């Protein structure tokens, strides 16, 4: 008969708690369950603090490398500069002006016609300090390098098409959209300037 | 009823990842496959990742490798995952040969010979990314290895300068080999996928020979979890190349700059190649250690021919078990000759062990097939 | 809503008898009856 | 007659008895054998189909029997051998006739 | 000042292996420096006795840096 | 009181929302505490070689 | 006239016991015919490995002659007043029973008293019954249903009682000898372990006097060694897998550990084994089905049949499904049951359990018809709860069965559990256990 | 509130009986003169594929609606036929009745047999006709009916199989409209009140109204080679109703109807004693009784092995022989008789069983015979009666039928 | 080819314990280790000799080629 | 043509998972300095990669602003020469390669950015090489300029010995004997050829230690799952 089938000893293969065969598996099966998902439960654990350094990684390979970064920022000296005087320098492969502003410059700029302008921005918020007005010397139209101390309106003048920016960098009389461009800057030392 | 058998994308999955009725008793040699699908896989990411950075002009060459090393961010974690991801690749893929040679695989036939055009695929990849850092080993192992066809006759000196695009490895040499290493892998990984399409015509073998039909347990769970935990292993075997012995496989020489006067000292290729190399080095004529070099990895398609054996399995097969053995030991020392000057007593070895794989091969491991069955009344 | 005394597969190999312990009961004694339903397994009566 | 000796040493050395499996178990299958097999009756059919889940469950394991329990080389009957003869016995008379 | 180098590859030259090979080395020294017009040179025996001496050297000079 | 495997199980692992969001708190957890455990163990088996030993030395 | 009240005024179970401990159960309405019996806490699970069979090789002998009705004797006086007599065994109750006029009860009470108090046990009627019980378990081979269900008790309760079939081993049934018949009857067969039921048109105090007349002799006391006390058995997450490619369709059963007879769980339990329910290709229903299981199964053809369960024994038992399929459906039965576990389990609806529940509601109320399975139901509520539960508390019992109480109850004893699986037939297809037991939860 | 039968015959025919008994469930029966017999050799397994059929679309309910509905509220559906009637149940909780009822008279009255849903059903006749013949009883039984008569009675309960998927719509339409009517109908219930019922049935169940059994005597010969040969051997008894029928009833349970004891060897049984004299291996007989309006069949069962069916059906046959020389004594009579009383009283026990009696008089007789009336006519057979039952037979032309290894089974002529 | 059409089997009966009653590592070390020699003994003599043929011809030729490239004593 | 191979010198970074010694670098680098930049060119390395390794910020500004460079051209189309930033790279000696070989007689000095990764032995290598220098054995002498090094290849070098006792103060006054300037220097061009060190073996350790938890616990759940098939029974019952 069927009958005569009896299920072979699996006592060298059961867990401790259900070795004993007068009593209930359901006491340990809280806990059986708990150990193997532990196990499961701490690899998860383990493959996530692989994969997120793993994948990061990667991400930042993307990212700006070190020798992009190094020319990232340029460091200028403001004792260099006299009262007046414009001063070029090398950004970013563009030309970048930092202008040493007189109490006149400051003034004559500072209650000019807000309205009248085609790009409407008051001065005291186009730079941090008053004295000090930095801007990236592309003529924003279709690209030159403007001339400084010249003009109409005594700042810098375009001999391309026939922009006019005033001491503030501010368009005033041509076929220029926008304004000379105000960088991303702060002033670390009195003497000195970061840009970028 | 599922939406794993049914849905038309989730039904290819799920009969090749999941309910695929694999033998219940196959060993360790059979995460192998697994393990190569992830290298192909492993490349492809960090080399597409290279190839952000890479540019492949002969003068900036070296120098945007070493730039990828120095200043892009873990740059150089992913250059030399890359590089010793290479070598894991091969030993992956002579693992995975090995296997299929000692348990009688290639009677599955297309997936065997599929198996081949693979095998020389990787090969053809792996020799033209050597070829992109543009330093010494670079540079003199690409001209020697590509100037062999040079004794093709009538044509071989066309040929040579064809590939090259100009009278020596040059400028236009590099570009196209950037060009041919970046299509390759996805040409493998489609091959690869043809490759198993024929394996799960027949499903696996293992380690008896003996059909399996009678015991099948479903690939999910039991070799899902065996294939993570060889992953697992794989990139442990890597990771101990790539942070702590990143130059181990790899040679110096390719760390100085291609020079086309200064030649090195004991030009090679990579690891993986030697055994081939110093087959090649054997024969004195020019021609003929072509064809010998050729016929080295070519010879893989001609293995199912010359199976003789009634069982298929080298389990059950001492003698076969014995030569098998000694053929990986003769390889063993083909890759430490190739690797060799070409002086006494390398010359005399070499000679010695390329005769010996060849008559492995073609007479030995066949006779010794036809002893057993004689044995076995058969 | 009760299942029945038997459930029923069509193409299901038949149940042996051996001895006549097991074979009385089977004499149909009175004429048949057919049973369908919407819960109940379908039954055929003596 | 003289090369006994041999063939007992070679099965031993082979050692697929420590699975209990005979002969014609390990044998590879082609067309041929196929058939053959397709051919045996019910109880060596069924007897075949345990040997080899047995072997093949030993073989998942990477164990063997008990040596008491091994295919005794003398017991080795040769089951498939009248089966398979004639098989290819058919198949050459087709052969033939295909000229 | 005295380099700890020039020191320790005193110590190590006093050695069994080193005093035999620095023999072999002055064997040939007034070998080939008194026959006349043989082409063979001392570079072998000059090296035999560095191997030796520089692998006792390297063991303990970087414990004096 | 039920064992501390059990504890586990019918507070965090049984709701599978509930064993995912533990994998989440844990691996933070662990991440920190990991590194931060890992690199003393790093920075001790090379004490006084790293720029971070020597700093101060120049500042 | 409302179902409520109806409820209300159902005839009450009378409760009487003897000096030596036998109870005596009754219930009486005016009808001409009657049942009455004797439930017993006695089968396989009461059975050591050496004894095993006894009690069904018992069950042979009952009806064989007394020493007061010799031979066919017995027989002939049941036959010639018009009544049945019957018997059956399970694992843990062994009970006889009568089938009389009820002017006949006096005698009916008489007669069952003689059966089992003064059973001859013939030498040669033993030796003749031994073959015919041979032959039983040859029978028996051949149904896979039964097969398959001695196959889940024995890999669910392995290495106990339990894991026994009522049957036994064929080894025992030719080896027995009446010393061991007589061992295992004075052991096991004692009043307090016993209960004289009865239903039809009967007085309950006439019953009582009838049962001191005949029934004062069996024995209430056992010796200073050993009291009957049956130990807990161990459920085990295990499969038997019977492969027989021959076989034309393959039989599955798969269950949980259940909470066995005390426990209340056992109302919610039903409620959604009720929901789930069962079927076979001759039902009605079809596509149309109110079961999504049922539903399904008919529509795609998966199987011939299927059925839940909830088998009940002591401090344990089997809650779960049998279903008999075509060798290519057995993974998508298997699919869907689980299915239908995780569903109640997570999101029962308050629709669908109180289907359940009127199911169930029909279900007890309709099967409690006539007098022998109201007499079944006396004799056997006794030995399981320790009385007759009125349907009126069967009712509030399933009226206090929520959606929530169904998933909660489901979630208890189903929701990532390990079951016992048996398989019979060609059974290829048959899920792998891991996939099974994965089966048993949802990632959600 | 103690309560018995309550019964109504309606002026259009149809008959309402109930008792209203206060039981938590309530069956209700629809009794329609419609089986098997009904049937011409047109449209045979017509009334198969009808009782199939319920739970198909009607007119106010969908098929849908149907099945949910009812399942809905714990019930349940069952269509029962005999060779002379087709029987419509629903069982519930008495709070749904009046659901369950109007689901009732849409399956009864005003089914649509629609042309897709029909097609489709056509299947389920190989099925259910499949699952029923596993029973050999079924096969012996169905052939020994079609060997006994020349029409009615000899048509199958299951659709013979050139017929399966060729029962027509029409035919289904056709067979409701001429046999479902309130001049052949009779609805029954218990656990409802009897002027509830009554106003269904006037409002409900008033429809319009819309051959004799011919004996012939033949055998029918199953060969299919089973160690077991099944057969039957019957002649011509009475009709239901008649006084003669209940000498036959008697008769039956003299000759021995069935077992009494599990595992018993039927010491009463004088069919069974007779065979086991002469023959030991496995074996089973009993008396067959079949009762009908026109007419009836008694005779006896056979289950021998196939060597031993001629040495068995013959030992039966000069068992009744023996009966009908005149070899019959009181304490024999009065046993059988004491079964069939018992055996009556048992079979409406239940309220199942009852309801079954109950609506089964209804058609067959004008009223309701209590219990009381029944056996008070059983008592009324005397010796002599059931002695002229044993007669007929013995000289009555015999009908037969067997299946199984049919090697050594006589034929008619030879017995 | 899907389970269910691989192959024909008859009277074979498979029993087996879910994970969660039994024991990862059951006499993982007890019944490991005389396994793993057991193998190890199996395999040694078709799979050691070779090698230890490479070992020496290999430690035979490298210094062979180290004496080679030393000058003679004539 | 015989060959003597360096020995293996214990360095401060032999270790698995021993960083540089980055005072050794520090001091290494004004070997390089003070020494070598007059000779050999070291292209890869910056000014900036010196930040966080060997000097601060402050300190590598001052090393940048000390060299001329070229730079241009300005606005007049002029190339002019201005002090030093961070951006910029280690100026090379001479400016192009045939001009290295006429202040050498020949020889042309190579580039050490990768010169420890470039040749076999390494730091152990140069080092050899550094402090091998010694008097010809007896039977041998080379071309006026090409001197005896028993480390170099063919046993015959065109570089005068470089370093020796005090061709330099240290600036944390560490005594400048010529083991120790080699030691440093070549401690330097170690990190030269490979910044990554210090990183590579602390994401070796923290992959030993990740490795060390998930392969056994990965591993148990294998044992977990396969359970079922290892502790399985068969049982062959035919008819
Ligand atoms: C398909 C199969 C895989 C298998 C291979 C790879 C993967 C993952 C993977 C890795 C890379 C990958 O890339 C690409 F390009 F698509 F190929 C694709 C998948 C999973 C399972 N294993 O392991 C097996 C092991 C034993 C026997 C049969 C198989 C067997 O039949």
């Amino acid at each position: 008969s069927h009958t005569d089938i009896k299920v072979p000893d699996f006592s060298d293969y059961r867990r401790p708690e259900v070795l004993d065969s007068t009593k209930s598996s359901k006491e340990s099966s809280e806990a059986r369950k708990g150990f193997s998902y532990l196990v499961t439960a701490t690899t998860t654990v383990g493959v996530a603090y692989a994969a997120k350094n793993v994948v990061s990684q990667f991400v930042s390979s993307m990212s700006a490398s070190a020798d992009v970064l190094a020319m990232s920022k340029i460091e200028i000296k403001l004792s260099d500069i006299p009262e007046g005087k414009n001063m070029a320098f090398k950004w970013r492969g563009k030309p970048l002006f930092v202008r040493h502003r007189t109490k006149k410059e400051i003034d004559q700029e500072a209650a000019v016609e807000v309205s009248q302008l085609r790009d409407p921005q008051h001065d005291l918020e186009r730079v941090k300090k008053p004295e000090w007005v930095i801007l990236i010397g592309v003529c924003t139209h279709l690209g030159c390098v403007p001339i400084a101390n010249a003009g109409d309106f005594g700042g810098y003048y375009c001999p391309c098409h026939g922009s006019h920016y005033d001491a503030s960098g501010r368009i005033r009389k041509g076929p220029a959209p926008l304004n000379l461009e105000v960088p991303s800057y702060e002033f670390t030392s009195d003497d000195m300037v970061i840009v970028g | 009823t599922n939406i794993r058998k049914s849905h038309p994308l989730m039904k290819i999955v799920n009969n090749a990842f999941i309910d695929l009725p694999a033998p219940s008793n196959i060993s360790s040699w059979w995460n192998f496959g697994s393990l190569l699908g992830i290298c192909l896989i492993l490349q492809i990411l960090t080399g597409l990742f290279l190839a952000m950075h890479y540019t492949s002009d002969t003068t900036t060459a070296f120098s945007s490798v070493t730039h990828i090393c120095r200043d892009v961010n873990y740059g150089w974690i992913i250059r030399y995952m890359h590089a010793n991801g290479a070598s894991m690749f091969f030993i992956c893929l002579y693992m995975h040969v090995g296997r299929g040679l000692y348990y009688g695989s290639y009677t599955f036939l297309e997936t065997w010979n599929i198996g081949v055009i693979l095998l020389l695929t990787v090969m053809a990849t792996a020799f033209m990314g050597y070829v992109l850092p543009w330093g010494q080993m670079s540079f003199w192992g690409a001209t020697v290895i590509t100037n062999l066809l040079s004794a093709i006759p009538y044509i071989g000196t066309n040929l040579v300068e064809w590939i090259w695009g100009g009278f020596s490895v040059d400028k236009a040499t590099l570009t196209r080999f950037f060009a041919f290493h970046f299509i390759l892998p996805f040409i493998i990984m489609a091959i690869a996928m043809v490759h198993l399409l024929f394996l799960h015509e027949t499903g696996s073998n293992n380690p008896t020979g003996i059909s399996s039909d009678v015991d099948k347990i479903p690939f999910h769970p039991y070799y899902t979890i065996k294939d993570i935990l060889g992953a697992l292993l794989l990139i442990l075997a890597l990771m101990l190349l790539v942070l702590f012995a990143p130059d181990l496989l790899g040679d110096p020489d390719n760390y100085t700059p291609a020079n086309p006067l200064n030649t090195p000292p004991h030009i090679k290729p990579e690891w993986y190649f030697l055994f081939a190399y110093a087959i090649l080095r054997s024969i004195p004529n020019k021609l003929g250690g072509v064809l010998a070099l050729a016929f080295s990895i070519l010879i893989l398609a001609l293995i199912p021919l010359l199976h003789t054996s009634k069982q298929r399995s080298m389990m059950f097969r001492p003698l076969s078990q014995c030569l098998f053995w000694a053929l990986v030991a003769d390889l063993l020392t083909l890759t430490w000759i190739g690797g060799q000057p070409v002086e006494h007593p390398y010359i005399t070895i070499g000679q010695l062990a390329s005769v010996l794989y060849f008559l492995l091969i073609l007479v030995l491991m066949p006779t010794a097939g036809t002893i057993e069955n004689k044995l076995l009344k058969w | 809503a009760v299942p029945a005394t038997s459930e029923s597969p069509v193409l299901d190999l038949k149940r042996s008898v051996l001895c006549r312990e097991s074979l009385r009961g089977q004499a149909a004694g009175r004429p048949l009856v057919a049973s369908v339903s919407l819960n109940v397994p379908a039954s055929v009566r003596y | 007659r003289w090369l006994e000796g041999i063939r007992k040493w070679y099965y031993n050395a082979a050692g697929f008895n420590k699975l209990g499996l005979m002969r014609d178990d390990t044998i590879h299958e082609n067309d041929d054998v196929k058939e053959a097999i397709r051919r045996l009756p019910e109880n060596l059919y069924n007897d075949r189909v345990f040997r080899i889940k047995r072997a093949l469950d030993l073989s998942m394991r990477q164990q063997i029997l008990p040596k008491e329990q091994w295919t005794k080389y003398e017991e080795d009957k040769s089951y498939l051998e009248p089966y398979l003869k004639e098989v290819i016995r058919e198949r050459k008379e087709r052969e033939e006739w295909a000229k | 000042l005295v380099d700890p180098l020039t020191t320790v590859r005193e110590q190590c030259e006093q050695l069994e292996k080193c005093v035999k090979a620095r023999e072999r080395l002055e064997l040939c020294d007034e070998r080939v420096s008194s026959r006349s017009q043989t082409e063979e040179d001392c570079t072998e025996e000059l090296l035999d006795f560095l191997h030796a001496r520089d692998h006792c050297v390297a063991h303990k000079l970087f414990n004096s840096l | 009181a039920p064992t501390l495997t059990a504890r586990l199980y019918s507070l965090l692992f049984r709701r599978t929302s509930t064993f995912a969001l533990t994998i989440v708190v844990g691996a933070l957890f662990f991440e920190r505490a990991f590194d931060q455990g890992a690199d003393a163990i790093y920075e001790h088996i090379n004490e006084g070689k790293l720029w971070k030993h020597i700093k101060h030395k120049y500042e | 006239a409302t179902y409520a009240q109806a409820l209300q005024s159902v005839p009450e179970t009378q409760v009487s016991q003897l000096d030596n401990g036998l109870r005596v159960a009754s219930e009486q309405s005016s009808q001409p015919t009657c049942t009455v019996g004797v439930w017993i806490d006695a089968g396989s699970r009461y059975e050591s490995e050496k004894n095993n069979g006894a009690g069904y090789f018992v069950e042979h002998l009952a009806f064989k002659g007394t020493k007061n009705r010799p031979g066919n004797a017995l027989e002939k006086e049941v036959e010639s007043m018009g009544a049945h007599l019957n018997a059956y065994s399970t694992r843990e109750h062994t009970a006889y029973y009568i089938k009389a006029l009820s002017k006949d009860l006096p005698k009916a009470v008489e007669l069952l008293a003689d059966i089992v108090q003064n059973c001859s046990l013939e030498d040669s009627q033993i030796e003749k019954e031994r073959d015919v019980i041979l032959q039983e378990l040859q029978e028996n081979d051949t149904s896979m249903r039964d097969v398959v269900f001695n196959y889940l008790h024995a890999t669910a309760f392995q290495g106990t009682p339990l894991a026994q079939s009522v049957e036994g081993p064929s080894e025992n049934v030719r080896k027995l000898s009446r010393a061991d018949l007589t061992e295992y009857l004075s052991r096991h067969y004692k009043a307090p372990r016993m209960v004289l039921a009865a239903a039809g048109g009967l007085e309950h105090r006439q019953l009582l006097d009838l049962a001191q007349k005949h029934f004062s002799g069996l024995s209430g006391t056992y010796d200073e060694e050993t009291v009957p006390t049956l130990s807990p058995c161990r459920f085990t997450g295990s499969q038997i897998c019977h492969r027989e490619d021959g076989l034309p369709l393959a039989h599955v059963a798969i269950a949980v550990e259940g909470p066995g007879w005390a426990h209340p769980d056992n109302v919610a339990l039903q409620v959604a084994n009720a929901i789930i329910g069962h079927y076979d290709c001759t039902y009605g229903g079809g596509a149309h089905l109110s079961s999504p299981l049922a539903s399904i199964a008919a529509t795609n053809k998966l199987c011939q049949s299927f059925q839940t369960f909830n088998i009940c024994y002591a401090d344990t038992g089997l809650l779960g499904a049998h279903f008999v399929c075509d060798h290519m459906s057995i993974d998508d039965m298997m699919f869907v049951l689980q299915g239908q576990w995780m569903r109640l389990c997570t999101s029962a609806t308050e629709s669908e359990v109180l289907r359940g529940k009127n199911l169930l509601r029909n279900a007890l109320v309709s099967h409690l018809d006539g007098t022998t399975p109201v007499c079944e139901d006396i004799g056997r509520s006794l030995l399981t709860y320790g009385r007759r539960i009125p349907l009126a508390e069967w009712e509030s019992r399933i009226a206090e069965v929520d959606a929530r109480v169904v998933r909660e109850v489901c979630s208890k004893y189903f929701y990532d559990q390990c079951p016992a699986v048996a398989g019979f037939g060609p059974i290829e297809q048959l899920p792998d256990y891991n996939r099974i037991r994965s089966g048993m939860f949802w990632l959600r | 509130h103690p309560q018995d039968l309550e019964f109504t015959r309606l002026p259009n025919g149809l008959v309402i009986a109930s008792l209203e008994n206060y039981a938590p469930a309530s069956r209700i029966g629809l009794f329609i003169k419609a089986g098997s017999r009904y049937e011409n050799s047109n449209n045979l397994g017509t009334s198969h594929l009808l009782r199939l059929a319920s739970s198909l679309t009607t007119k106010g309910a969908s098929s849908f609606k149907i099945t949910r509905g009812i399942e809905a509220v714990g019930g349940k559906l069952s269509v029962t036929s005999t060779r002379e009637n087709m029987a419509y149940t629903v069982e519930c909780l008495r709070d749904d009745v009046d659901i369950l009822m109007e689901f009732l008279l849409n399956v009864t009255t005003a089914p649509e047999f629609r042309r897709w849903e029909v097609a489709a059903l056509q299947p389920q006749l190989r099925i259910d006709k499949a699952v029923a013949l596993q029973n050999p009883q079924a096969h012996v039984i169905e052939n020994l009916h079609a060997a006994a008569y020349r029409n009615a009675l000899a048509n199958s309960l299951y659709c013979p199989d050139y017929r399966i998927g060729k029962v027509t719509p029409v035919e289904l339409h056709d067979y409701v409209q001429n046999h479902f009517t309130s001049a052949r109908m009779a609805l029954i219930g218990l656990g409802v009140s009897h002027p509830v019922l009554k106003q269904v049935a006037e409002q409900f169940l008033n429809i319009r109204g819309g051959a004799k059994a011919k004996y012939h005597g033949g055998e029918i010969r199953e060969q299919n080679g089973d160690s077991l040969v099944h057969a039957a051997l019957v002649a011509e008894s009475a009709a239901i109703g008649s006084a003669e029928a209940n000498a036959f009833s008697v008769l039956q349970h003299v000759l021995g109807a069935g077992p009494h004891v599990k595992r018993g060897s039927n010491a009463t049984s004088s069919l069974y004693q007779a065979v086991a004299k002469g023959v030991h291996q496995p074996f089973d007989v009993s008396a067959f009784n079949a009762s009908y309006s026109d007419s009836g069949l008694f005779g006896f069962y056979t289950i021998s092995q196939a060597a031993s069916a001629g040495d068995v059906i013959k030992a039966a046959y000069n068992q009744v022989k023996t009966i009908a020389q005149g070899n019959l004594s009181n304490p024999d009579v009065q046993a059988a008789k004491n079964k069939l009383k018992a055996g009556y009283l048992m079979s409406v026990e239940s309220s199942e069983g009852f309801l079954d009696e109950v609506g089964s008089q209804a058609l067959a007789a004008g009223s309701y015979t209590p219990p009381s009336t029944v056996l008070q006519q059983i008592d009324a057979v005397a010796d002599a009666d059931v002695i002229n039952a044993a007669k007929k037979f013995v000289s009555g032309r015999k009908s037969m039928a067997a299946s199984g290894n049919l090697g050594h089974t006589p034929f008619i002529d030879e017995l | 080819r899907q389970f269910g059409h691989l192959t024909r089997v008859r009277h074979v009966i498979t029993y087996s314990l879910s994970p969660f009653e039994q024991r990862a590592f059951p006499h993982y070390f007890s019944k490991g280790i005389p396994n793993v020699l057991r193998r190890t003994r199996a395999c040694i003599l078709r799979v050691a000799p070779p090698f230890v043929a490479f070992y020496l011809v290999y430690t035979w030729g490298t210094q062979e080629f180290e004496k080679s490239k030393r000058k003679n004593p004539a | 043509d015989l060959e003597l191979h360096p020995p293996s010198y214990p360095w401060s970074h032999r270790g698995l998972l021993s960083s540089l010694d980055h005072t050794s670098i520090r001091r290494g680098f004004q070997v390089y300095k003070q020494v070598c930049s007059s000779c050999h060119s070291m292209d890869y390395v910056a000014y900036r990669h010196l930040v966080g390794v060997c000097y601060t910020e402050d300190e590598a500004k001052a090393l940048a602003e000390e060299v001329e460079v070229q730079d241009g051209p300005n606005e007049d189309g002029e190339m002019f020469m201005r002090p030093g930033k961070l951006s910029d790279y280690f100026p090379k000696p001479y400016p192009n390669p045939e001009a290295a070989r006429a202040a050498n007689n020949g020889a042309l000095p190579p580039d050490l950015s990768y010169i420890v990764r470039a040749r076999h032995g390494g730091e152990d290598y140069v080092f050899s090489l550094l402090t091998g220098y010694c008097e010809p054995p007896t039977g041998v002498s080379l071309r006026e300029g090409l001197y005896f090094n028993p480390y170099f290849p063919g046993q015959a070098i065109g570089m005068a010995p470089p370093i020796y006792n005090e061709v330099l103060e240290f600036d944390d006054g560490t005594p400048a004997t010529m083991s120790q300037v080699a030691k440093d220097v070549c401690t330097f061009l170690r990190w030269a050829a490979e910044p990554e060190h210090d990183h590579r073996k602390r994401m070796g350790l923290k992959m030993l230690l990740m490795m060390g938890l998930l392969l056994p616990l990965v591993y148990a759940m294998k044992r977990h799952k396969w359970s079922v098939l290892k502790s399985r029974k068969l049982a062959y019952r035919p008819p």
